[PDB]
DNA sequence: GAAGGGCGCCTATAAAAGGGGGTGGGGGCGTTTTTTTTTTTTTTTTTTTTCGAACACTCGAGCCGAGCAGACGTGCCTAC
């Protein structure tokens, strides 16, 4: 879990594995931007994964 | 005490009546039907509550005048209103009332001369006091001052910027 | 305090005395004698290494008990007296400690559980029921009801208000015991409405309230 | 005393008028305290496999810098 939230993907992805509100708050305080690029944000926004 | 309570009631239903000529002590016990008070208590009168009495007058060798001693000129007052610094008094209704005369009499004159009432010593409560120069603006008048309230809202010195600009 | 003194008399002369444990049962016997004079007699017998003491019950209070010896090597005891004079006096030494163990064996639990039966028996539920309903034996106008309203039917629900100076009497009087009072105490000692003695204590007085709405009354003592 | 009988008050209705009283309705003070020393108990304390670190915090400790003081070195005044 720790390890996991260390990696610079994009925010979504972090909060489908067990951080759920913790991770999207620090992402909005930051103002970080996900860039769609993985699997599981593709699904979980309904548009065709890559 | 309770004896020389009445003597104050007593007393302060006199001045309340006008007058605050003075009477002997054997007088007052006889007016507040105290007399066979025993020399004892009229003793404890003549050393504490006739001398250590701390607004007792007395005048014409004879105690008078014991509920007040605050106030004896009896009217407006000019001279403490007159300062720029030091004044005022917010005062009690039946305190003005008590004073000399009652107030209503004056006051129907007075309410558009010199007296403003302030419901306040509670809502069923008056406080005297008064005024100055006119309102600004002919208008409905309360309409538009309910939205003139500024905006006690930040942003305002930034609001006065924009509003130069 | 004399009364707190301990006489060591007994002490000073070393008056030995013996401790014995015996029955409940063997005591209650005892009982019975009433302390006309004796409940029996004691018997010791000594042989070539041994001892055997024993107590034989009277023939009389009975219309062998033998007694073991425990050691008192590590421990003192000694016997203390307390007068209903309020005097103490320490009456003398326990020399020895022992044991009555009974003759009789498993007959004698009978009388036991004769004994258990006599400690033991207040009935445990026991008996269930087969009635049912009984209560509410109407009072149609209930009974403490009815006491209460017999207290006001004699002369209530009137006051004084009216009689304003001798009640203003009872206002100086209650005045000189104290400084100030509770509107509650003012309304046990006048018996008159509440809103009446307000006006009053508005006329002749000012109030002086504390912690929770907790207030006090004073005719302004000057 | 136990029991049955006879006498008398009880509730309803009415309807009014003065005054005491009650159940409110609402607001207040948020107490402090009197103690009863309490239902706020130990859930399960654990039956444990317990962390699983990460992060914050604690408290102490040691190197390093400035100032101070004496020893070493220099600067200043007096005598032949």
């Amino acid at each position: 879990r720790h390890g996991v939230n260390r990696q610079d993907t994009g925010p979504l992805m972090k909060c489908s594995f067990e951080e759920t509100v913790d991770v999207l708050m620090e992402a909005a305080a930051h103002g970080e931007s996900d860039p769609m690029k993985g699997v599981s944000e593709n699904i979980m926004l309904g548009q065709l994964a890559p | 005490f309770g004896v020389l309570a009445k003597i104050v009631n007593y007393m302060k239903t006199r001045h309340q009546r006008g007058d605050t000529h003075p009477l002997t002590l054997d007088e007052i016990l006889d007016e507040t039907q105290h007399l066979d008070i025993g020399l004892k208590q009229k003793q404890w009168l003549m050393t504490e509550a006739l001398v250590n009495n701390p607004k007792i007058e007395v005048i014409d060798g004879k105690y008078a005048f014991k509920p007040k001693y605050n106030v004896r000129d009896k009217k407006a007052l000019l001279r403490l209103l007159d300062q720029h610094d030091q004044r005022g008094l917010g005062g009690i209704l039946l305190e003005d009332i008590e004073e000399a005369l009652p107030n209503s009499q004056k006051a129907v004159k007075a309410l558009g001369d010199q007296i403003l009432f302030v419901n306040r010593p509670d809502k069923k409560k008056i406080l005297f006091f008064n005024d100055k120069s006119c309102q600004f603006s002919v208008d409905e008048e309360f309409q538009k001052l309910w939205r003139s309230v500024t905006v006690d809202s930040m942003d305002e010195e930034k609001i006065e910027e924009y509003l130069k600009r | 305090a004399e009364r707190g003194e301990l006489d060591l008399t007994g002490a000073k002369q070393n008056t030995g005395v013996w401790l014995v444990k015996v029955p409940k049962y063997l005591s209650q016997q005892w009982a019975k004698a009433s302390g006309r004079g004796e409940v029996g007699k004691l018997r010791i017998a000594k042989t070539q290494g041994r001892t055997e003491v024993s107590f034989t019950l009277n023939e009389d209070l009975a219309n062998e008990h033998p007694f073991v010896l425990q050691s008192v090597g590590g421990q003192t005891l000694t016997v203390f007296t307390e007068s209903s004079s309020d005097k103490l006096s320490l009456e003398g030494i326990v020399v020895q400690r022992a044991e009555c163990r009974p003759a009789a064996s498993e007959n004698y639990m009978r009388l036991k559980r004769l004994q258990i039966e006599e400690s033991s028996k207040p009935v445990r539920l026991s008996q269930q029921l087969d009635k049912v309903v009984t209560t509410n034996y109407k009072p149609v106008a209930n009974h403490q009801y009815n006491i209460e309203y017999e207290r006001k039917k004699k002369e209530d629900g009137k006051r004084a208000r009216a009689d304003k100076q001798h009640v203003l009497d009872m206002l100086f009087s209650a005045f000189e015991k104290h400084q100030y009072y509770n509107l509650k105490d003012l309304v046990d000692i006048t018996k008159q409405p509440v809103v009446y003695l307000k006006e009053i204590l508005k006329e002749i007085g000012v109030q002086n309230v504390k912690g929770i709405h907790k207030n006090t009354w004073e005719l302004k003592p000057e």
